[PDB]
RNA sequence: UGUAACGGGGCUAAACCAUGCACCGAAGCUGCGGCAGCGACGCGCGUUGUUGGGUAGGGGAGCGUUCUGUAAGCCUGCGAAGGUGUGCUGUGAGGCAUGCUGGAGGUAUCAGAAGUGCGAAUGCUGACAUAAGUAACGAUAAAGCGGGUGAAAAGCCC
RNA sequence: CCCGGCGAGGGGAGUGAAAAAGAACCUGAAACCGUGUACGUACAAGCAGUGGGAGCACGCUUAGGCGUGUGACUGCGUACC
């Protein structure tokens, strides 16, 4: 089964309406490092909810 | 004498292209969809001068009748009673006195009914 | 054009259209629908015609005033110096001109010179009658001219 | 107060000082026409119905210009039956200007 | 002070990268680089280096406070794609299109 | 006389026929030849 | 000149009120689409809603001629097989009277976007009460 | 441009018979 | 398949028969402007009549393109060809001017000669779409973790 | 010199008449794919135009109509070979 016509470039842009990507709501701040991170994820220096969870 | 043909089809296509502006898709880009619409709008156009004339003289008949009937007759009988009058004013100047100068109008049916009197 | 009589593919199946040389005209690369040859585009012109169409050049240069008719013209040595000299002494830059005993002298005085050419009267063209703007004669040439065309 | 006159095969109502596109007249630009066949002539309750003329209504207008007006592409083709046919036009007019309008 | 960046022909079709693209345009520069830092596509990647250039060439070359800077312009252009060959079933060979993309972000203070 | 204002009589030049060449030049497509037949093919025509 | 085209910025519509009572269905129906889609005025433009809000009162007692009261039916389809559906005049009056006139003056409406906007403008009751007094709807002989 | 088709290949369901 | 044997709404006339008088209704006819073919008539034009839907096909007259002479001329770094807008202009094929781009060619006129006009040929070559960010990523023998290296490690090293 | 992996790519600087002549290099069309702006578009049925046509935006030399762009609604309209 193929098209019997060529979509159209505004059918294409249609479908792909629900194709956009969204970021992050928001990142949240380590108390005791202060860096940024996804909700619920130690920071890049192994920092969750204020404690050193893992090191360096 | 070889004779390229690249910069005299290209002004052809820009031609064709040129009258399809504001076509939707293919036929203001592509110059076999843009050639057919091209034609297709031309033929329209003939055929819509004729209609115009056919169109413009219905508006102005039923403007007519709308004004006529308010004046207490009917558009078959003020055009009736308008050329036992004599008077000679188209339709699309009766349509015009009908919607600007309702005095005047209501004089033009007075008269018609006069005259059929 | 160079090239195998080999069908490049077969006639039926493929789903293309059909195909039987690889030098047809309707490729790249392919043979010319109709390819030129050498051509010869001399014409025929009846002697008459051509004598006839040279009395009428002959006779609006003298209606036109561009046959300066002359007895003699000649330079002294082969020197394109003296001939340009001469010519701008007689007022003309552009011309033809016709002489009874075509001198050595004078073609090569003349040969450099590009709006002049010197030529014998049995020399004479029809086109260089018309495309110069003035047609020096000798009295010679005039006479010859003449007996020639008769 | 306006007025309705034919010209051109086609009528027309007008009011002095408005400029109108007639069919194209053979009069001189600076020249002036009279349109005598004035159908009706209105000055509110004042209301000319000329059957078929307003006995001694006159129009007075003077010619402002002669032109050609916008180029028409008339294009036929029969579809299927190798014919196609295309013509330009560009209807010729005349602008006049009314000076006055006479009951 | 648009200072421009440019990453040409970065591997990676321009339907992918248009979509990471879409995430900053018009948002601070720093709220940008946050966006990118945790947007798992590898066109975040990408994007997030021509930011990142972008942000340094308006500081070294335009002077330019990053603290001002936003995200003005950024698109993705098409870029020259590469054509390989795919064999498929019963000897049929498929092209294969490697597409690249040209990504330019705009950075300005206004 | 010059080489830019010698003309032919009038009438001694006609030019030929150039057939595929479009609806307007009224020898457009089949050319003249009409619609099939063996008269309308290539090297076409019974002999004398 | 060009002719004068209704403005629908501008458009002047006013309203009105009718008694279906006694008025036979197709007559009356007539007069609604006339003056609905602006055919009474000397305005009317074919592309603009010149027409008039019109409120019609006791559509069940709009009355029909010969035996159209039970003989008139009135088919619809829900698009599922076997779908036809089919009410008579008596049994559309009893369940749905203001449906009566509605179908009728629909059907007489232009098809269309702007004819459904012109039936937007008309208001049927089946009773002899309504709640447009703020709009100050006029009697209207039909 | 289209590339050069190929040779007959082994094909999936028999042709229908119409007769 | 759904009313489905007035196009519909609706109609007791908004049916039918008769009589009559209005009106609507076409690219028909007329009015107004313009163009062309043919025939008369006068003096080259004017005036008058009339004609102008077309396939195959016949007849006539043109536009434009490359090339030769005219042209050792003319135009052109004070911006050629080509590209791309814009305005104007002819009944058409077109033409002309001009902004920008371009960076060195172009070519009046009247003649001459053609590889002289493309949307179709399941046409040929190249480029780019669509399906679609879809199917799939090739044996279902299978992976997990620590350390290392690294810009980055499920895949590399231990 | 700066970002970058002692990357790819780029931003400066410099060379040049010109770097949108930077080697994927003369000019740089079209299909095709984007970013921005104006208008329209989520009660609306079909060759997507044409004939009418409101509103809105824009640029104009009365404060004026005009020009340009868009085109709600509406008549007619089933591509080409
Ligand atoms: C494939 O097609 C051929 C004809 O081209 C035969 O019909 C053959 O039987 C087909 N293959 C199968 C598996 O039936
Ligand atoms: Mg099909
Ligand atoms: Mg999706
Ligand atoms: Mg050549
Ligand atoms: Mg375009
Ligand atoms: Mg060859
Ligand atoms: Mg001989
Ligand atoms: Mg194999
Ligand atoms: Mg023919
Ligand atoms: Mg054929
Ligand atoms: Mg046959
Ligand atoms: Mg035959
Ligand atoms: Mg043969
Ligand atoms: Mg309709
Ligand atoms: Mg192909
Ligand atoms: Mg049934
Ligand atoms: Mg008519
Ligand atoms: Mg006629
Ligand atoms: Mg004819
Ligand atoms: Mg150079
Ligand atoms: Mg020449
Ligand atoms: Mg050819
Ligand atoms: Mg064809
Ligand atoms: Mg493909
Ligand atoms: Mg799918
Ligand atoms: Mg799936
Ligand atoms: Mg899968
Ligand atoms: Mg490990
Ligand atoms: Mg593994
Ligand atoms: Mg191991
Ligand atoms: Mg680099
Ligand atoms: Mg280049
Ligand atoms: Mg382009
Ligand atoms: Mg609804
Ligand atoms: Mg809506
Ligand atoms: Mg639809
Ligand atoms: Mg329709």
């Amino acid at each position: 089964a193929v098209q019997q016509n060529k979509p159209t470039r505004s059918k294409r842009g249609m479908r792909r309406s629900h194709d956009a990507l969204t970021a992050v709501t928001s990142l949240s701040v380590d108390k005791t490092s202060g860096e940024k991170h996804l909700r619920h994820h130690i920071t890049a220096d192994g920092y969750y909810r204020g404690r050193k969870v893992i090191a360096k | 004498a070889r004779v390229k043909r690249g910069v005299i089809a290209r002004a052809r296509h820009k031609k064709i292209l040129k009258q399809a502006k504001g076509y939707y898709g293919a036929r203001s880009r592509v110059y076999r969809v843009a050639f057919q619409a091209v034609i297709k709008a031309g033929q329209y156009a003939y055929r819509d001068r004729r209609q115009r004339k056919r169109q413009f003289r219905q508006l102005w008949i039923a403007r007519i009748n709308a004004a006529a009937r308010q004046n207490g007759i009917s558009y078959s009988k003020f055009i009736n009673g308008l050329k036992k009058a004599s008077v000679e004013i188209d339709r699309k100047i009766l349509a015009d006195i009908a919607v600007f100068d309702k005095v005047a109008f209501t004089a033009l049916v007075e008269k018609a009914k006069a005259a059929l009197a | 054009v160079t090239g195998s009589g080999k069908k490049p593919w077969r006639q039926k199946g493929t789903g293309r259209a059909r195909s039987g040389s690889i030098k047809s005209p309707i490729w790249r690369s392919g043979g010319v629908t109709f390819a030129a040859r050498p051509q010869d585009h001399s014409q025929k012109v009846n002697k008459k015609m051509y004598r006839g169409a040279l009395k009428s050049i002959l006779s609006e240069l003298v209606r036109q005033d561009r046959l300066i008719v002359v007895e003699k013209f000649s330079v002294e040595a082969p020197k394109t110096k003296l001939l340009a000299q001469k010519l701008k002494d007689m007022a003309l830059e552009d011309v033809l001109i016709i002489t009874g005993e075509l001198d050595e002298n004078l073609f090569l005085a003349a040969r450099n010179l590009h709006k002049v050419d010197v030529r014998d009267a049995t020399g004479i063209d029809p086109v260089s009658l018309i495309a110069f703007d003035k047609v020096v004669m000798t009295a010679d040439a005039v006479k010859q001219v003449e007996e020639m065309l008769a | 107060m306006y007025a309705v006159f034919q010209s051109g095969g086609k009528q027309h109502r007008v009011s002095e000082g408005q400029t109108v596109r007639l069919e194209k007249l053979d009069i001189a630009t600076g020249e002036t026409v009279e349109f005598a066949e004035v159908l009706m002539i209105a000055n509110g309750e004042e209301v000319k119905i000329g059957v078929p003329f307003v006995d001694g209504g006159v129009i007075k207008a003077e010619v402002v210009a002669h032109g050609r007006g916008e180029k028409v592409k008339i294009v036929k083709f029969r579809r299927r039956k190798h014919y196609r046919k295309q013509q330009g036009h560009r209807q010729w007019f005349t602008d006049v200007k009314i000076t006055g309008i006479s009951a | 002070m648009e200072t421009i960046a440019k990453h040409r022909h970065a591997r990676s079709s321009a339907q992918k990268v248009r979509l990471v693209a879409d995430l900053i345009r018009g948002k601070k520069v720093s709220q940008a680089l946050d966006i990118l830092t945790y947007t798992n596509k590898k066109a975040a990647v990408l994007v997030k280096k021509v930011l990142e250039s972008a942000i340094a060439n308006a500081e070294h070359n335009d002077g330019a406070d990053i603290d001002d800077l936003k995200v003005t312009k950024i698109f993705v252009d098409e870029g020259p794609s590469m054509k390989r060959i795919m064999p498929r079933a019963k000897g049929r060979a498929d092209r294969i299109l490697k597409r690249t993309s040209h990504i330019t972000v705009v950075v300005s203070d206004r | 006389m010059r080489l830019n204002t010698l003309s032919p009589a009038e009438g001694s030049k006609k030019a030929g026929k150039r057939l595929g060449r479009g609806i307007g030049s009224g020898l457009g497509k089949t050319g003249g030849r009409g619609h099939k037949g063996q008269k309308s093919r290539s090297g076409g025509g019974v002999r004398r | 000149m060009k002719t004068f085209t209704a403005k629908p910025e501008t458009v002047k519509r006013d309203w009105y009120v009718v008694d279906a009572t006694g008025k036979t269905l197709g007559r009356l129906a007539t007069e609604l689409a006339r003056r609905l889609r602006g055919k009474h005025k000397a305005e009317y433009t074919p592309h603009v809603d010149t027409g008039d809000y019109i409120i019609v009162l006791n559509a069940d007692k709009v009355a029909v001629t010969g035996n159209k009261r039970t003989d008139k039916v009135y088919y619809h389809h829900t698009g599922h097989i076997g779908g036809i559906k089919q009410a008579t005049f008596e049994e559309m009056i009893a369940r749905r009277p203001e449906r009566v006139i509605e179908i009728a003056v629909k059907g007489m409406l232009p098809k269309g976007p702007l004819g459904r906007a012109m039936f937007r403008k008309l208001k049927v009751y089946a009773g002899n009460e309504h709640n447009h007094a703020a709009q100050q709807p006029q009697v209207l002989d039909i | 441009g289209k590339p050069r088709p190929y040779s007959p290949r082994p094909t999936s369901h028999p042709r229908p018979i119409r007769v």
